[PDB]
RNA sequence: GGAGUAUGGUCGCAAGGCUGAAAAAUUGACGGAAGGGCACCACCAGGGGUGGAGCCUGCGCGCGCGCUACACUGACAGAGCCAGCGAGUACUCCCUUGGCCGAGAGGCCCGGGUAAACUCUGUCGUGCUGAGGAAUCCCUAGUAAGCGCAAGUCAUCAGCUUGCGUUGAUUACGUCCCUGCCCUUUGUACACACCGCCCGUCGCUACUACCGAU
C-alpha cells in the first residue's frame, strides 16, 4: 500500500487497491508494515475509490510501506516430452537460451536490488510539557528554565 | 463468514497439533530413558 | 551447534533500500529504527504521566522558601501574551548600584 | 439464553447480593428493640473485654475523638 | 472532600501493593496450618522459617476465616455492598440522537434506581466531580455511531473500575409500537451469571452485581417476576432481561423485554472515568499473536 | 493471640484493633496480628503528631518549620486553632488540616502563584 | 399498561394460569384453540425476535407487523453459505467430479 | 534413596434396553376494593426533532438515525472586538502537457484541472433570485437549540465519532383525576398520638357421616 493521513493509531492507505468492493472482501484483516507494526484492516474508506482505514500500534510514518501478506495457490504446468533419442526428439530450450536467443534481457528492477542505504545518526527533539501542565505542577518539581 | 470458520479451523488445528506432539514426546522419552537407565544400573553393577 | 552450519548456509541477508520512486518522502524506517523511535516515544510518555500524576495530586496549601524567593509562573491572565509556565530566574545579572557603574565609565 | 432463563427460574437460584442486615457485627443475633475450664476461658475473655474497653477510651481520647 | 477522596484513592492503592507482598509470604504461612492438621511433612525451609512461625502463631485465624468465606476482601467495592441501595445515574456523549437518549432511557429503566441526566454542553472531569459531590454508587456514558448505540462504560465510583465495552447486536425498546409493547415492569429484578469461571470473570461479575438494588433475603426465590442474565461465550458478555410469569411448578413463561446487548469488553481500568493516569488492570489484547485464540473470562 | 483460634469474640477482637487502629493512622494493614505484634510503633505515633503530618502533607518543609509555625499558631484544624504541637492526627483528619483563616503563609503561598486577592 | 400485566391478562383469558378450580368447574368445561392462540401468544410477547416501524405507514391507502425475521434471515444466510463457502474451502484443490447428463 | 510436583503410556470400574420424539403443600393458586408513593414510557404548560425534497451509513425497493437546501432571519462593503481542548524527527488534495539538467533509474522549473459568532456604520429593496401533514418520540437549570475550533485514544467511529469553549432562554417545577408502575391490608423498636379485626373463589391438612359395587 502507501499511507494516505495517518492520524495516531488508526491511519488510512493510498494505492493498495481500486474498489471498495475489493476491500469488504478483505475486511477485518491482517496487515503488517515493514516496520515491524501488526495490524487490522477494519472498513473501507467512502469518497476516495481505492483508499482504506487499518488501525496499527503506533502510527505508521508517512514514509512507510504498508503491506498484506496474502498466499495465493498455485497450479504447475501438463506439458511433458518423452525424448524419443532413438527416433529424434525436440527439445525445449533453456531461458538464458532463450534471451541469448532472440535478443532479450534478463529483466530486473532498480527497486529491488539490493543496495547499502546511508542513515543519518538518529537523534530526536527534546520533551515538550504542556503549558496547562507548567501553570498546574506542584513546587518542587516546578520548571525552571530562563 | 470465512473469519469465524478459518479461525475455528485454526483453534482446533493447533489443540490437535500440541496434543499429538506431547504424546509422543512422553511415549518416546520414557522408552528410551527406561533402557537407559537399565544400562546404568547394569554398567553399574561393575 | 555452530560447526553445523555451511558457510553460505551463515551468510544472511541485506536489507531492502527505499525505492526510488519516493526517497523524496524520507528513509524507511524498517525494525531496529522503530524500536528506536518507541522507547524514546515510551520514556518521554510515562515522564508525562508521572507528573500528571504529580497535577492532580498537588496541594494548593504547600509552603516552601522558594516562594518567598522566586518569581511564579502565574498564567496567560497575568503574564500575557508571553508565557509558558515556566518559573525563570535570573540570567545572572543584576541591579547593578551607581558608584560601581560610575567606575565603569571612568574605565570606559 | 432462553432455556438457561427458563432452567434457573425453575431451580430458582440467583447469584445476586442479598441485602445484608446492616449491622451484622455487633449484633450478629439481632432481638428487637422492644419489649422482652470453659470457665476459666469467659474469665479471660471478660477479662479481654476489659482491657478492650480500657484501650478504646484511652486511644480514642487520645487522638481528639475523630473515629 | 476532595482531598479525603483523593488521599483514600491512594491509601487503597497502598494497602493492595501490601497485600501482594503479604500474600506472598501466606502462601508459605497457609503450608503450615494444614500440614499441622494432617501431620504431614513439609519442606524444612518453612519448617525453619522462624519469623513465619512468630507470625504464625500471631495470626492463623484471618486465613482460618478465609477458608470459612466469612470476611469481605478488599476491593473497591466490598465497602458497603448490601447497605447503599446503590444510585445510578446514565448521560451519553455531547450531542445525542433520538434513538440514543431513548436507550439510555430505556436503560435507565432497566436498572431500576437510575436516574438519568441530560448532557448538554458540560464538561467530563466536572462531571465526575458533581456525581462524586452527590455521593453516588455509578456512572454510564453510553455513546452512538449513527442513531444506534457504541460503547458502555460501566464506572463505578469512589474510585473503582471503568469497564469500557463496545456494544455489538442491538435494537432497542421504540422500534416495536407501543400497543404491542408495553410500559416498563420497574421492579427490583433478579441477576443470574452463566459460565464465568475466571477470576478475571468473577471480577467483572462483581462490578456487574453492584448496580443492582439488594433483593430482600426472605423469599428471594418466589417473588419477583423479572430477572436479568448474563452469559458468556467467546469472551463476549451477552445480556437478556425477562419479565417471566410462572404458570406452574413445572413450566414458566418468560417475556423478552429489556433489550439485547451483547457487549464485549476490552478495558477494566482501575481506575474511575476520565483519569488517563489508568492503571490498566486488563484489556482486549488484539493485536498480539495468540491474543486472538485464547480465552480470559 | 493467647485465645483459641475458633473463638468468634477472638476473630471480632482481632478486627475491633485492626480497624481501630487502621482508622488511628498508627498502622498500615488491616489484617495482621503480626503486624501488631512488632509493626505498632513509638516512632508511628511520633509520626502521627501535627507537625510530622504537616510535613508529609508538605504544608512547610522540614519538621522545624512545622514545629514553629504551629508555635506561633497558623494552622487550623478544622475549625479549632492549634498550639500543643501533639496535637494527634487521624486519617480521617489528615485531609481537613489547612491554614488559618488569614495568616502571610496563606498569603505567602497566594503572593507566589499570583492569586493574591486582599479580600 | 405493562407487558406484566398484558400478558398476565392474556393467559387469564385463556384460563392457563388462574386460580385452582374446581372438580365441578372442571366438569362444566368439559361439558362445554389454544395451542395456536399460545403460538401467537409467545410471538407477540417476545417481540425482539424481529424488528418494525414505529410509526405505521406514512400514508394510509386502504385496498382488500413484521416486515422482517432477522434471525431468520441470519438463519437462512447462515446455512446457504455453509453449504457453498465451506465446501468450496474444504475442497480448494480437487479435482475430478462425476458428470451426469440424464 | 525420601518427599512432593507434574507429563503421557498400561489395566479395572463406570459401559447391559419393561423400551420405542413431542410435583410438593397446614405455607399452595388467582383475583377484586379501600390507602399511599412515584413517573416527561402520566396529566397540565411549553419546546424540539424525525416524518416533505435530496445525499447516504446502517437495519429488512421499505425503513429511521444524521447531513444539506430552502428570503428578511437580507445582501455587500468597511470598521471594532474575546476563548478551550492542542506538540512522536511528525503532518503533505490529486494526477498529468511541456522544458532543464541528468549514456540510464530521478530531481527541478512552469502551467491544466492566531474561532464561529457579536456590535457599529453605510449602499440596495422581496426578485424558480418558500422551514415539511397525519402520525409519533424526546425534554424541567448551564436542561433545548444555534455556532464553531480541536483530538482522532487497540475495541466501534471518517459517509463520521468523540471531546471542549462560546451565546444562553420560554414553560412547569403542582399533582396522583387519565394511563399507568410500585407497595401497603404480615412480620420490622416502646412515647405523648391515631386507628380498629378488607373481601372473594377455592385448594391442601384433621374429623364426620354417605353411596354402592368386589
Amino acid at each position: 500500500g502507501t499511507p494516505w493521513k495517518i492520524f495516531k493509531n488508526t491511519a488510512f492507505i493510498k494505492d493498495m487497491f481500486n474498489s471498495s468492493l475489493e476491500i469488504a472482501k478483505f475486511e477485518g484483516a491482517a496487515i503488517r508494515t515493514v516496520s515491524g507494526i501488526r495490524g487490522q484492516i477494519k472498513r473501507a474508506l467512502s469518497k476516495p475509490e481505492g483508499y482504506f482505514r487499518a488501525t496499527f500500534e503506533d502510527k505508521i510514518l508517512l514514509s512507510d510501506i504498508v503491506i498484506l501478506k496474502a498466499w495465493y495457490p498455485v497450479k504447475p504446468k501438463q506439458f511433458y516430452n518423452p525424448a524419443t533419442n532413438l527416433i529424434g526428439w525436440q527439445s525445449m530450450r533453456l531461458t538464458g537460451e532463450i534471451r541469448r536467443a532472440e535478443n532479450i534481457p534478463t529483466p530486473q528492477n532498480p527497486n529491488s536490488t539490493y543496495r547499502k542505504i546511508e542513515r543519518p545518526e538518529r537523534h530526536f527533539n527534546p520533551l515538550r510539557v504542556p503549558k496547562n501542565l507548567a501553570a498546574e505542577l506542584p513546587f518542587k518539581s516546578q520548571i525552571v528554565q530562563t | 463468514f470465512i473469519r469465524r470458520e478459518q479461525l475455528r479451523i485454526k483453534k482446533e488445528k493447533d489443540e490437535a497439533y500440541e496434543k499429538k506432539f506431547k504424546r509422543i514426546i512422553a511415549e518416546i522419552q520414557n522408552e528410551e530413558g527406561r533402557a537407559a537407565n537399565e544400562y546404568a544400573r547394569e554398567k553399574a553393577a561393575r | 551447534m555452530s560447526s553445523l552450519r555451511h558457510a553460505i548456509q551463515r551468510r544472511a541477508h541485506k536489507e531492502r533500500a527505499q525505492p526510488l520512486e519516493r526517497q523524496r518522502l524520507g528513509i524507511l524506517e524498517k525494525k531496529k529504527d522503530y524500536r528506536l523511535r518507541a522507547r524514546d516515544y515510551k520514556k518521554k510518555q510515562a515522564v508525562l504521566k508521572s507528573l500528571r500524576q504529580k497535577a492532580a495530586e498537588r496541594n494548593e496549601d504547600e509552603f516552601y522558601f522558594g516562594m518567598m524567593s522566586r518569581k511564579g509562573p502565574g498564567s496567560a491572565l497575568t503574564r500575557g501574551k508571553g508565557f509558558t509556565g515556566t518559573v525563570d530566574g535570573d540570567r545572572g545579572n543584576k541591579a547593578l548600584s551607581v558608584e560601581t557603574v560610575r567606575l565603569l565609565k571612568t574605565q570606559d | 439464553i432462553e432455556e438457561l432463563i427458563k432452567r434457573r427460574i425453575l431451580a430458582g437460584e440467583f447469584d445476586e447480593v442479598l441485602r445484608r442486615r446492616p449491622d451484622m457485627f455487633g449484633n450478629p443475633h439481632g432481638v428487637r428493640r422492644g419489649l422482652v475450664a470453659d470457665e476459666k476461658l469467659r474469665r479471660d475473655e471478660e477479662e479481654i473485654k476489659r482491657m478492650w474497653k480500657e484501650i478504646s477510651a484511652k486511644l480514642d481520647a487520645l487522638s481528639s475523638w475523630h473515629y | 472532600m476532595l482531598r479525603k477522596q483523593a488521599r483514600q484513592r491512594r491509601d487503597y492503592l497502598y494497602r493492595r501493593a501490601l497485600l501482594l507482598r503479604d500474600a506472598e509470604i501466606a502462601e508459605k504461612r497457609a503450608k503450615l496450618r494444614a500440614a499441622l492438621a494432617s501431620g504431614k511433612p513439609l519442606d524444612p525451609k518453612i519448617a525453619n522459617d522462624k519469623e513465619l512461625r512468630k507470625d504464625f502463631d500471631y495470626d492463623v485465624s484471618r486465613d482460618i476465616a478465609k477458608e470459612q468465606g466469612e470476611i469481605d476482601i478488599d476491593d473497591e467495592y466490598s465497602e458497603l455492598s448490601g447497605i447503599v441501595d446503590p444510585r445510578v445515574l446514565v448521560t451519553t456523549s455531547r450531542d445525542p440522537s433520538s434513538r440514543l437518549m431513548a436507550f439510555s432511557k430505556e436503560i435507565r429503566l432497566m436498572f431500576p434506581t437510575a436516574i438519568r441526566l441530560n448532557r448538554g454542553n458540560l464538561i467530563l472531569p466536572d462531571l465526575v466531580m458533581s456525581a462524586q459531590r452527590e455521593r453516588l454508587s455509578d456512572i454510564i456514558l453510553l455513546h452512538e455511531h449513527r442513531g444506534t448505540p457504541t460503547a458502555i462504560t460501566i464506572s463505578h465510583f469512589p474510585h473503582g473500575p471503568t469497564l469500557m465495552a463496545s456494544l455489538h447486536n442491538v435494537v432497542l425498546r421504540a422500534d416495536i409500537p407501543k400497543s404491542i409493547k408495553g410500559t416498563v415492569s420497574e421492579s427490583y429484578p433478579h441477576l443470574i451469571f452463566e459460565g464465568f469461571r475466571t477470576p478475571l470473570g468473577q471480577r467483572v461479575v462483581k462490578i456487574l452485581k453492584h448496580l443492582f438494588p439488594p433483593r430482600d433475603p426472605t423469599n428471594n426465590a418466589k417473588s419477583g417476576n423479572r430477572v436479568i442474565t448474563f452469559v458468556n461465550q467467546d469472551d463476549c458478555i451477552e445480556v437478556r432481561h425477562h419479565v417471566y410469569v410462572r404458570t406452574n411448578y413445572n413450566s414458566v413463561e418468560l417475556s423478552e423485554v429489556g433489550p439485547r446487548f451483547t457487549m464485549r469488553p476490552f478495558s477494566i481500568t482501575m481506575g474511575t472515568l476520565e483519569n488517563k493516569d489508568a492503571d490498566v488492570e486488563w484489556h482486549l489484547s488484539q493485536y498480539t499473536r495468540t491474543g486472538r485464540k485464547k480465552n480470559y473470562f | 493471640s493467647l485465645l483459641p483460634p475458633d473463638n468468634e469474640v477472638r476473630r471480632k477482637h482481632e478486627t475491633l484493633l485492626l480497624d481501630k487502629l487502621y482508622d488511628m493512622g498508627i498502622l498500615s494493614t488491616k489484617a495482621k496480628l503480626s503486624a501488631v505484634e512488632h509493626n505498632v510503633t513509638v516512632s508511628a505515633f511520633a509520626r502521627r503528631r501535627l507537625p510530622v503530618v504537616m510535613t508529609r502533607l508538605r504544608m512547610a518543609e522540614t519538621v522545624q518549620a512545622a514545629t514553629k509555625l504551629i508555635e506561633q499558631g497558623h494552622v487550623r484544624v478544622g475549625v479549632e486553632e492549634v498550639r500543643d504541637p501533639a496535637f494527634l492526627v487521624t486519617r480521617n483528619m489528615e485531609d481537613f488540616v489547612t491554614w488559618t483563616v488569614g495568616s502571610k503563609i496563606k498569603q505567602n503561598i497566594m503572593k507566589y502563584r499570583d492569586k493574591l486577592d486582599d479580600f | 399498561g405493562s407487558q406484566l400485566k398484558r400478558l398476565k391478562a392474556s393467559l387469564r383469558e385463556q384460563g392457563l394460569i388462574g386460580p385452582q378450580k374446581s372438580k365441578k368447574q372442571k366438569r362444566q368445561n368439559a361439558n362445554d384453540q389454544k395451542a395456536e392462540a399460545l403460538k401467537s401468544i409467545r410471538e407477540q410477547f417476545n417481540p425482539f425476535q424481529f424488528k418494525t416501524n414505529a410509526r405505521g405507514p406514512k400514508f394510509e391507502v386502504t385496498t382488500n407487523v413484521i416486515k422482517g425475521r432477522p434471525e431468520l434471515s441470519r438463519a437462512r444466510s447462515e446455512e446457504k453459505r455453509r453449504q457453498t463457502i465451506l465446501v468450496e474451502m474444504q475442497r480448494r484443490n480437487k479435482v475430478g467430479g462425476i458428470i451426469d447428463r440424464r
